[PDB]
RNA sequence: GAUGUUGGAUCAGGACACCCAAAUGGUGCAGCCGCUAUUAAAGGUUCGUUUGUUCAACGAUUAAAGUCCUACGUGAUCUGAG
RNA sequence: AUGUAUUUUUAAGAGAUAGUCUAAAAAGGUACAGCUUUUUAGAAACGGAUACAACCUUGACUAGAGAGUAAAUCUUAAUACUACCAUAGUAGGCCUAAAAGCAGCCAUCAAUUGAGAAAGCGUUAAAGCUCAACAAAUUCACCAACAUAAUCCCAAAAACUAAUA
């Protein structure tokens, strides 16, 4: 019975009767960690480089 | 120290006030809660009491069942002493781990003097050739519980 | 087989630092012991179970009070797997008649001889 | 091949490399020294 | 105060420690056969002469005529030669 | 001695005398049994080991819509090998068809700055490949692992808001 009251969507698409009758949103579980790309380029410049490259070694 | 999942331990900052200010925000919260029990403004007062050895939430013109006999006159009106919790709409006052006599006061009667409903215990075993049966009857008291009274004196 | 075994004296030298640890004091050794039985008497060697008929440990997570003297303490040596030992302590002295009715025993192993006065 | 329990190079030339989640030794000189640990 | 016991008949469920079919490594693999090893269980895995016989020999073939377990599967379905 | 209350006798009585496993000491067997044979301990929870006779926590009554605790919830892991180069007496004697470092015995010498009278393969014997020696550099390691069964896998899941819970 109660496995009756629950609602799967595959993405976010839900018909406007589900969705005007919604009360409250559930925090998220996990933290989803960022990308590379996501970082302001505030937060990456105040970031530490942690070891000196030398200049002769080709990357 | 830059910031790494780790080196920063996970959880808010504890904000934590002074002793002082929280020694004269006490004394004025104090002073605000009995300005309201001297006005009169409690509305209707449940307790939390300690009897014959349970805990109860008591109020006015309540009821409840005490398990066994107490030596009283029915109809005499008993003053319970040992108190917990007392609370109001606005307020709540907490014992540690007892409310002190003076503060507050719970007067019930007793109702009922009774025997219980007859209990029917037995023990069995498998092929021992072994039962017992035994019936039991327990002298059970009812309590009205007539006024919770709460004075001014708080400091 | 199994047997009665023994425990060695070296067991029972206690090292400096025991004292500061358990809190003993290294000049005076204590008077009385307060015994309370932790663990059953079941799937125990019989002689135990005498051990513990004779200490008057009977029912578990009651204290008794024994003396110190080398004979009890023999005894307390063979069951003392099954039992807890404090050495019971007197701030107010030694209780007399009129304190008989006001006596009580804290989980400090404390005596106390005036309790709950009016 | 052969599926082995321990693998040992047979020659100078035997290279031993991870494959899969198993170890591999690969000779180009000798086929026939072609292992694979279990 | 009974779990009726060999071999067949019928109908097969499963394992993979593959006998065939399917991809491949190695060879003392030129090719044709081979001999070994790895991965793969959807499907197959014959008809006879003599023995109660499973086993075995022998005739003839097949891509092959696997090794096993299931109360040595299966008797309130059958057969009793043993 | 000491901590405790138990023990011996006298008078009456029976059942019972076809035991199991767990720890320990041994026998026998296959240093095999849910195996058998003795000796010393334990056990036979309505709580844990999911389920459970023997393991572990506890011993016990009758009521309570109170409390504190006991044993216990099931976690643990495992990787590479790299340069560059190679003449000398002399195929040292001895044997041996040949014997040339490299079939075996003997010797282990001495040029070069540095190269074993040679550790590998190789050849009938040669021939030929690499290792050890400088020269050039850089250095980080080494103690490695183990196929499968028969109806249909066997809670679902999970890196984390603080636990002597
Ligand atoms: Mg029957
Ligand atoms: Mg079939
Ligand atoms: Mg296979
Ligand atoms: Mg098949
Ligand atoms: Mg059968
Ligand atoms: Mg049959
Ligand atoms: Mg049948
Ligand atoms: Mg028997
Ligand atoms: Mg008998
Ligand atoms: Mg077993
Ligand atoms: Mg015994
Ligand atoms: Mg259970
Ligand atoms: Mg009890
Ligand atoms: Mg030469
Ligand atoms: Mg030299
Ligand atoms: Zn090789």
């Amino acid at each position: 019975t109660m496995m009756q009251r629950l609602h799967l969507f595959p993405d976010e698409d839900i018909p406007e009767d589900i969705l005007k009758n919604l009360v409250e949103e559930l925090p998220q579980p996990r933290k989803v960690p960022r990308r590379l790309d996501e970082y302001t380029q505030e937060e990456i410049e105040a970031f530490p480089r942690v070891w000196s490259p030398p200049e002769d070694y080709r990357l | 120290v830059p910031k790494t999942s780790l080196g920063s331990p996970p959880w808010p900052d504890i904000v934590l006030p002074d002793p002082v200010e929280e020694t004269r925000h006490h004394a004025e919260v104090v002073g605000q809660v009995n300005e309201l029990i001297a006005a009169g403004r409690y509305g209707r007062l449940f307790a939390v009491v300690h009897f014959a050895g349970h805990q109860w939430k008591v109020t006015a013109e309540d009821l409840i069942l005490i398990e066994n006999e107490l030596d009283v006159a029915c109809g005499e009106r008993i003053r319970l002493e040992k108190v917990l919790l007392v609370g109001a709409d606005n307020f709540t006052l907490l014992g540690k781990p007892l409310l002190g006599k003076e503060l507050v006061r719970v007067e019930a009667t007793v109702i009922e003097k009774t025997e219980s409903w007859p209990k029917i215990n037995m023990k069995f075993q498998k092929r021992k050739n072994y039962q017992r049966k035994r019936i039991t009857v327990n002298p059970q008291t009812v309590l009205r519980i007539n006024s919770i009274e709460i004075a001014p004196c708080l400091c | 087989k199994f047997t009665r075994s023994r425990i060695p004296d070296k067991v029972f030298q206690p090292s400096p630092e025991d004292h500061e640890k358990y809190g003993g004091d290294p000049q005076y050794p204590h008077k009385l012991h307060i015994v309370t039985r932790i663990k059953s008497t079941k799937r125990r060697p019989y002689w135990e179970k005498d051990i513990i008929k004779m200490l008057g440990l009977e029912k578990a997570h009651t204290p008794q009070v024994h003396k110190n003297i080398p004979s009890v303490n023999a005894k307390l040596k063979v069951v003392k797997h099954l039992i807890r030992i404090k050495p019971l302590k007197l701030p107010q002295g030694l209780p007399t008649e009129e304190d008989m009715a006001n006596t009580c025993l804290k989980s400090n192993g404390e005596l106390v001889v005036r309790w709950l006065l009016n | 091949f052969k599926t082995k329990g321990v693998l040992k190079k047979r020659c100078r030339d035997c290279y031993l490399v991870k494959r899969r989640g198993r170890w591999f030794i690969y000779c180009k000189t000798n086929p026939k020294h072609k292992q694979r640990q279990m």
